[PDB]
């Protein structure tokens, strides 16, 4: 997105009734850094919530 | 207060009685403590007590 | 199982397994006990038979 | 070709002494009464398959065979080690080689090393970058098949190298051996009085 | 009873990701230290080599 | 205690340390409930005598 949220304000949009594809999310690199906690990322693309 | 290769401990050491095998290094007990060694530059089989 | 890689799975999972097998250790000695004492009684009644 | 594996497939699984006591430990055996095939030396060099270690023996007294052969694909395109007996040293070098359909002694290096009335048993198997070389020469009388009896193969050779192993040939010469693999199994071994392995027993057998 | 020195170069934000076990794009498709590691590493800045 | 500093080499040691005291509280156990067995054994034998 072109413009983002303030941390004063910020956003929360939310995700339901799709398929998700994290792997394409994951394999493409323009991240400095991608943690995950109490999951760990290579693992999301399994999981169903 | 011995020391072969790196591995530290203490205990009195005698002649070996033993007949040792010629690529081996240390006889192990039930207890998984060391209990005969061969020298490290010399070719003496030693009881470790 | 389904949500990690080793090296925090492990730890999750080892968590579990000190009080899995904890509990499994307090039915056995509860068991062993109860079971002297059952031996008391059989002992008593094969005596009064 | 099949023969019957006695109880000959087993080894020292490690350099650490232990004496008059049975030790459970597990390792990559070759496993007991199964079947090891049986192949013969004529005049061809057939194709063997490495997998997961191999089992290896050749009754003779007359050095028919004159080394090994390992590598991934034979064309001197890959880093291929290779085993030949000189008769004063059983050289292992690891080079680029160039083979052919019948490649034998008769009548990009990365390194050097130098050294029917008998079995001369071998094994070979490569695990985490080490190739390790175990062997024994003991005596018999009978020549088909190996015998029913016990032996121990000992090691002579710790390499470590570091390549790929999952096809391997063998050297003849113009002037009857054995082949089976090895594979995962929980073994008991009974060192005795000496030190020396003298029986073990199959964990997963029956 | 032996030591191998595994040389290479790489950006600085990723070696945050060369640790033994944690995921990325670097330690899953180029080069891999396994969970059970024992060793060390080092890394140097390099602005003039 | 031969490839560690403290802050660390007290973790590997605490993970040992549960778990032989873990043992040996097995082991107490164990032979108690033996002993009162073999007690209520030597009162029988002592009636008999
Ligand atoms: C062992 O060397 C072999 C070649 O014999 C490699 O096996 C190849 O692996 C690739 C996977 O990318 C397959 O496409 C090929 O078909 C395999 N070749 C054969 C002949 O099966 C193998 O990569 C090497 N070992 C490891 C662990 O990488
Ligand atoms: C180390 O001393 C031993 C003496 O047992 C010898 O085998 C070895 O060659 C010596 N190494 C040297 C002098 O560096
Ligand atoms: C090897 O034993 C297996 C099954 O027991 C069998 O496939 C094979 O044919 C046997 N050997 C011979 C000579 O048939
Ligand atoms: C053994 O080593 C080299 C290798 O070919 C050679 O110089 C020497 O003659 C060989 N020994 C023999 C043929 O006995
Ligand atoms: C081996 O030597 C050949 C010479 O034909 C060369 O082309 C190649 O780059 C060298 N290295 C390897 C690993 O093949
Ligand atoms: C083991 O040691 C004993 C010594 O009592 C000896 O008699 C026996 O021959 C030895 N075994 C071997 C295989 O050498």
């Amino acid at each position: 997105a072109t413009r983002f949220a303030s941390v004063y304000a910020w956003n929360r949009k939310r995700i339901s009734n799709c398929v998700a594809d994290y792997s394409v999310l994951y394999n493409s690199a323009s991240f400095s850094t991608f943690k995950c906690y109490g999951v760990s990322p290579t693992k999301l693309n399994d999981l169903c919530f | 207060n011995f020391n072969f290769n790196g591995l530290t401990g203490t205990g009195v050491l005698t002649e070996s009685n033993k007949k040792f095998l010629p690529f081996q290094q240390f006889g192990r007990d039930i207890a998984d403590t060391t209990d005969a060694v061969r020298d490290p530059q010399t070719l003496e089989i030693l009881d470790i007590t | 199982l389904s949500r990690l890689d080793k090296v925090e799975a492990e730890v999750q999972i080892d968590r579990l397994i000190t009080g899995r097998l904890q509990s499994l250790q307090t039915y056995v000695t509860q068991q062993l006990i109860r079971a002297a004492e059952i031996r008391a009684s059989a002992n008593l009644a094969a005596t009064k038979m | 070709a099949y023969t019957n594996s006695f109880t000959r497939g087993v080894y020292y699984p490690d350099k650490v002494f232990r004496s008059s006591v049975l030790h459970s430990t597990q390792d990559l055996f070759l496993p007991f009464f199964s079947n090891v095939t049986w192949f013969h030396a004529i005049h061809d060099n057939p194709v063997l398959p490495f997998n997961d270690g191999v089992y290896f023996a050749s009754t003779e007294k007359s050095n028919i065979i004159r080394g090994w052969i390992f590598g991934t694909t034979l064309d001197s395109k890959t880093q291929s080690l290779l085993i030949v007996n000189n008769a004063t040293n059983v050289v292992i070098k690891v080079c680029e080689f160039q083979f052919c359909n019948d490649p034998f002694l008769g009548v990009n290096c990365t390194f050097e090393y130098v050294s029917f009335k008998n079995l001369r048993e071998f094994v070979f198997k490569n695990i985490d970058g080490y190739f390790k070389i175990y062997s024994k020469h003991t005596p018999i009388n009978l020549v088909r098949d190996l015998p029913q009896g016990f032996s121990a193969l000992e090691p002579l050779v710790d390499l470590p190298i570091g390549i790929n192993i999952t096809r391997f040939q063998t050297l003849l010469a113009l002037h009857a051996y054995y082949v089976g693999y090895l594979q995962p199994r929980t073994f008991l071994l009974k060192y005795n009085e000496n030190g020396t392995i003298t029986d073990a027993v199959d964990c997963a057998l029956d | 009873t032996n030591v191998y020195a595994d040389s290479f170069v790489i950006r600085g934000d990723e070696v945050r990701q060369i640790a033994p076990g944690q995921t990325g794009k670097i330690a899953d498709y180029n080069y891999k230290l396994p969970d059970d590691f024992t060793g060390c590493v080092i890394a140097w800045n390099s602005n003039n080599l």
